[PDB]
RNA sequence: ACCA
RNA sequence: CUCGGAGCAGAACCCAACCUCCGAGCAGUACAUGCUAAGACUUCACCAGUCAAAGCGAACUACUAUACUCAAUUGAUCCAAU
């Protein structure tokens, strides 16, 4: 009610818009400076001789032979081995119920990398050494979802706030080629590959998964029970009996340990085209993608 | 370069904790003995010189 | 400095600024005291206390090592215990 | 469904079961509803939140009737008019974090009464003062003119 | 004296802390030059991991 | 013994 | 040819000279000359250099002490030895 339609009715009035009466917005089109006329040219902003006014000065940290600041400062591994150091994207609480609270995610199913990359809750780097996504605290007050949801790593109270509303959480490992096609299934499946295994933890993360403390996804299941009561003691909640839910059966699904997606099996081949799955029956081949 | 006094020996605590430290002595003194704070136990202990460092 | 390298036309880091100098994701460059591991048994404790900090460089030297270093040196990363991990964002900085 | 050598029916075969990591173990110790739990924002200069823990020491029946009166006494400051023995912790910006402190000093408070230590500890800076000004109030104390 | 307040004037026993100014520090910079890394603990209000929009 |  | 003290340069600071003078490239005592941390100084940059409450450990009842006397008494990075 206003400038919106008072500008289409102006517009009635004018002249026809064509390609002669264009123009940039005042501001985008600063003025080129041209070594012309008095005040540019001449000596052409480059001062009046040594090496700076003939284009020879040396290179940058250089300092005029004192020895530089940047070779005095002694060597320090602050960067040794960034390259190889995993890193996480951090999943806040916040941004998890926000995302189920604006539909992009789908707490009555199970959530893990691929559901999280396609609501557009997070945005994994495999290439920039991304390992997954490390589930954060932050939030954990307001957090009320129940869902069935696998990260790579979990801090412990934001597990509490997972299980004190009735949820699952599970720790699960995937290495750089698992990931990666974790995060796009699309365009794996465009390359016509059979699915790949994948692969165990490093021996250094091993003890990481096989600890039910983290809820690791190679841990013991008979040794849930007790970590799941061990934070309901500590944070003062009482544990739910999740086998009384209706959706108890949805909140156990997990991935099989070798396995990437929910329902396909290492070997088989996903035929988008058509629409098809090829399985091998091969024994030789069946026998490596289920080792 | 020449003239030399003092020399620059390792104190190895006697805690066997590994600790160890530095001090000047008279080049032509006995190896030295002394009591000196032991981080790693964190108490006064003995350390006995052990090999010269450089002289001074 | 290389502005355009001769096979990818891309400007290189200096790999010297790397092995010396921490980015922090506010901007701050990191960097030990020089002489910290020098004639020890000639200075003070108080002088061997302040040699042993990580201290931060000033705007000068800030803006010279983000000139001599590329972009991928100053993206946020996550890596999982990070010591420096509550240093890369300001608090309570005012102009 | 797909299972490789990993499976974790493999892996343990012990722990086979759909319920075996969800059941509740049959096998109560600080009771939350006889506790009353409230949250405030604690100046919120804080960050920190604020929780508190407040329960009746003397109706108390989940701490052996012995505890409680050793309690209400190495801890009268805590207790107020109606006798609610009162926790609070506002060292962390989570309520999760500060009533699990609450919850672990009440779980402290019972666990040193049982114990009884009787190591002498360390005199404190504070109390040796105290110490001298008390020797020196019962050195002014006199007796009665005719015993 | 807690019976004093509680019985004999029929009230709530009053409890005082001494209570310190809070510790002096300058304006934050944007570039600390020499300090040491933990200039920044200073200035600080929380010890717990933050993560702005994650 | 004597590289930086 | 580096570093200190004095004059020039009288009184906050700074101040040149193939200017005027005099010095230093150590000794001695310790063996907590251990740790840690507010706030500061600063040789006109930087680097380097300096002083320090509180705290932790110690020490402890009559100048000493969580930072020895002393003016300088000194050498970055890389690298090497371990």
């Amino acid at each position: 009610q206003g400038g919106g339609a008072r500008a289409l009715d102006l517009l009635r009035g004018l002249p026809r818009v064509s390609l002669a009466n264009l123009k940039p917005n005042p501001g985008s089109k600063k003025p080129e400076r041209r070594p012309r006329g008095r005040r540019r040219g001449r000596k052409c902003g480059r001062g009046h001789k040594g090496e700076r006014q003939r284009g020879t000065r040396p290179r940058l940290g250089f300092e005029g032979g004192q020895t530089p600041f940047y070779i005095r400062i002694p060597k320090y591994g602050f960067n040794e081995g960034h390259s190889f150091r995993r890193q996480y994207k951090p999943l806040s609480l916040n941004r998890l119920q926000y995302l189920i609270d604006l539909g992009r995610v789908d707490p009555s199913q199970p959530i893990d990398l691929t559901q999280l990359v396609n609501g557009r809750g997070v945005t994994i780097q495999p290439l920039k050494r991304d390992y997954g996504v490390q589930l954060v605290e932050e939030g954990a007050d307001t957090f009320t979802a129940k869902v069935n949801i696998e990260v790579q790593l979990a801090s412990e109270l934001a597990i509490a706030a997972i299980e004190k509303n009735g949820g699952v959480v599970t720790t699960a490992f995937y290495d750089p080629r698992s990931l990666d096609i974790v995060c796009k299934p699309v365009p794996f499946f465009l390359r016509g590959q059979p699915i790949p295994k994948r692969m165990l933890p490093p021996e250094e993360l091993v003890p990481y998964y096989t600890d039910a403390k983290n809820r690791g996804y190679l841990a013991d299941p008979a040794k849930f029970p007790e970590a799941r009561l061990e934070l309901a003691r500590k944070y003062g909640y009482i544990l739910p009996d999740i086998t009384k839910d209706e959706l108890f059966k949805m909140l156990c699904t997990r991935k099989d340990p070798r396995q990437i997606f929910f329902g396909l099996a290492p070997g088989w081949v996903v035929n988008m085209a058509d629409k098809k799955i090829l399985k091998p029956t091969d024994e030789n081949l069946l026998k490596y993608y289920t080792s | 370069k020449s003239k030399s006094k003092n020399i620059l020996v390792r104190m190895v605590s006697e805690a066997g904790t590994g600790f160890c430290f530095n001090t000047k002595r008279n080049r032509l003194r006995e190896k030295l003995t002394l009591l000196h704070y032991d981080p790693v136990v964190k108490q006064r202990v003995l350390f006995v010189e052990k090999k010269k460092i450089r002289s001074l | 400095l290389t502005y355009f390298s001769a096979r990818k036309g891309k400007r290189k880091t200096v790999k010297a600024v790397i092995d010396r100098f921490l980015r922090l994701h506010c901007g701050l460059w990191v960097r030990r005291k020089a002489g910290y591991k020098k004639k020890l048994w000639k200075k003070t404790p108080a002088r061997k206390k302040r040699l042993r900090e990580f201290v931060f460089c000033n705007k000068t030297q800030s803006k010279l090592l983000d000139k001599m270093t590329t972009s991928f040196w100053k993206r946020r990363n996550w890596y999982v215990d990070d010591p420096y991990q509550k240093y890369h964002d300001r608090t309570n900085l005012k102009v | 469904e797909f299972k490789s050598i990993y499976s974790l029916d493999k892996l343990y075969p012990e722990s086979q079961g759909s319920d075996t990591a969800w059941r509740v173990p049959n096998g109560s110790d600080i009771p939350l509803d006889r506790l009353t739990i409230s949250y405030c924002r604690s100046s919120g200069n804080k960050v920190n939140s604020k929780a508190e823990v407040r329960f009746h020491l003397a109706t108390a029946e989940w701490i052996a009737e012995p505890v409680r009166q050793k309690i209400a006494i190495t801890h009268k400051n805590k207790i107020n008019r109606l006798g609610e023995l009162i926790l609070t912790s506002e060292s962390s910006r989570y309520q999760f974090r500060n009533l699990a402190d609450c919850l672990q000093k009440i779980r402290d408070m019972i666990t040193e009464a049982s114990q009884t230590p009787k190591e002498p500890t360390k005199e404190d800076v504070k109390l040796h003062r105290i110490r001298i000004e008390n020797m020196n109030r019962e050195r002014l104390r006199q007796k009665r003119i005719h015993s | 004296v807690t019976y004093i307040f509680h019985q004999l004037l029929d009230m709530r026993e009053p409890v005082f802390e001494f209570v310190r100014p809070p510790p002096y520090h300058p304006k934050q910079k944007r570039f600390p030059h020499r300090q040491p890394l933990r200039y920044l603990d200073r200035y600080r209000d929380s010890h717990e991991p933050t993560y702005g929009i994650y």
